[PDB]
């Protein structure tokens, strides 16, 4: 069962921070995997981070634009989106590793999706 | 009694895969891969002689500083410890002079006889150092070992692979085998 | 090829003897100048590396290598004496 | 990066029939391939890992198959409840790429 944030609405230039609470497992062993989706159009991967060490992996093209974090001590995990314009209103989802620290066989728990308007 | 060679293992020894030569990469750890392992310890005979007890170190879990809290399942941190050496306390046998109940959860990386034990070394050093000489007076130590089997430890990397040190696999070697040797 | 040092032994020590450094085989003959002196040293006799693990959760009875964080660690223990001797030099 | 693409992203379909999706890699990613399926208000659900595995709760007529950069999605005695945008997912090298999706519309007068 993972939750998200609800829907937010912010003004060009301004930035978000939006949250995925873990809960049902043991968060301390499993990454956090975070997509992005625009109004009926498809899948982008965005990273995935190691709360532990917070060490991740950054999709180039969301380099300067994402920055990932979690606590542990709450099991959540954290993004940031700095700089918002038009192309950053979409749909996001934060996503569990089948395999513990390992990123293969899918993403196989998701979260209900976190909607975000820049206006 | 007539000079030999002992043995010690564990039914569920933490040995993932044979790591001295291998053909294909290995597959990928499941739930408790751990083997019915045993070995033959490493050989050690010596002798102290003083009029005050022997004392040893073997490293134990030291005393976190007041910071960082310790998130669950982080590295515990290493102390040397110096103790009294007891009747019955078992000999570093391979695995080095330390407290394997408080630096291992696992309960399964070494055979069942040092398992729940402190393996402890003679602190030689310091023993001689003492300035009247009491603990020791005289001593005879004699101790050899080499590696017979090169191992992998399962489990969950507790601190990763700096990337700078390897180019990324694929398909198979796209996921790094656990390289905690043992 | 890959390598293998055989085994180690006591016999075979090189540390935790004393050196007496009376005849140089050099023209400098042991004389610390800049009161400085380098001790250079490499000893893989006692290169015993240990793992030690710590457990995410201690609840379950059932071992999950999910549930256990593997790390590894080395120790050195050293200690340095010396017996010096005061020298003169008339300039 | 590695790029999925699908044949169509569209199929008009029957309830009945066997339907067929396919996705086809820039380059090889060996099995290392996932199914997912979205309906209009929510995330998506993964049916395939290892291009291949079924996963729990998802219903047999379900299968997948392919290797190397060329991989297949089918769904037999397609239900109403199967209307849905199908993608793939290499997870062979990152970052992870998905297809772009294959919508399916169920075909009328």
């Amino acid at each position: 069962q993972l939750q998200q944030s609800g829907a937010e609405l912010v003004r060009p230039g301004s930035s978000v921070k939006i949250s995925c609470k873990a809960s049902g497992y043991a968060f301390s062993s499993y990454w956090m995997n975070w997509v992005k989706q625009r109004p009926g159009q498809g899948l982008e991967w965005i990273g995935q981070i190691y709360p532990g060490d917070g060490a991740t992996n950054y999709n180039g093209k969301f380099k300067g634009k994402a920055t990932l974090t979690a606590d542990k001590s709450s099991s959540t995990a954290f993004m940031q989106i700095s700089s918002l314009t038009s192309e950053d209103s979409a749909v996001y989802f934060c996503a569990r590793p089948y395999r513990y620290d390992g990123g293969v066989y899918a993403m196989d728990y998701w979260g209900q999706g976190t909607s975000v308007t820049v206006s | 009694q007539p000079l030999g060679v002992g043995i010690s293992g564990h039914p569920l020894l933490n040995k993932l895969d044979d790591t001295e030569n291998a053909s294909a990469y290995a597959a990928n750890a499941g739930v408790d891969n751990r083997e019915c392992i045993s070995m033959d310890y490493k050989q050690t005979q010596l002798c102290l002689i003083g009029c005050k007890p022997p004392i040893g170190e073997h490293w134990g879990k030291g005393s976190p500083c007041t910071q960082v809290a310790v998130q669950p399942g982080d590295c515990p941190p290493l102390e040397l410890i110096n103790t009294v050496i007891q009747d019955g306390d078992m000999v570093d046998t391979g695995f080095g002079a330390m407290d394997f109940t408080t630096l291992q959860a696992n309960k399964s990386e070494v055979p069942l006889d040092i398992c729940t034990s402190i393996c402890k070394y003679p602190d030689y050093i310091k023993m001689v150092s003492e300035p009247y000489g009491d603990s020791l007076f005289f001593y005879l130590r004699r101790e050899q070992m080499f590696v017979r089997h090169l191992f992998n430890r399962a489990g969950t990397v507790g601190e990763n692979v700096p990337d700078d040190l390897y180019i990324k696999g694929s398909g198979s070697t796209a996921n790094l085998a656990s390289s905690n040797y043992f | 090829p890959t390598p293998s040092g055989s085994m180690v032994t006591s016999d075979a020590q090189i540390f935790n003897k004393p050196y007496w450094l009376q005849r140089a085989q050099g023209h400098n003959n042991g004389i610390c100048w800049g009161n400085q002196l380098f001790v250079t040293v490499v000893d893989t006799t006692r290169s015993t590396n240990m793992s030690l693990c710590a457990a995410i959760s201690t609840s379950e009875t059932t071992y999950k290598n999910t549930n256990f964080k593997e790390y590894l660690r080395h120790g050195e223990e050293y200690d340095l004496q010396f017996i010096f001797q005061l020298c003169k030099i008339t300039l | 990066d590695i790029v999925m693409t699908q044949s169509p992203s569209y199929l008009s379909v029957s309830l009945g029939g066997r339907v067929t999706i396919t996705c086809k890699a820039s380059d090889h990613i060996n099995n290392w391939l996932a199914w997912y399926q979205q309906k209009p208000g929510n995330a998506p659900r993964l049916l395939i890992s290892g291009a291949t595995s079924l996963e729990t709760g998802v219903p047999s007529r379900f299968s997948g198959s392919g290797s190397g950069k060329d991989f297949t999605l089918s769904i037999t005695s397609l239900q109403t409840e199967d209307v849905a945008t199908y993608h793939c997912q290499q997870y062979w090298s990152t970052p992870l790429t998905f297809g772009a999706g294959t919508k399916l519309e169920l075909k009328r007068a």
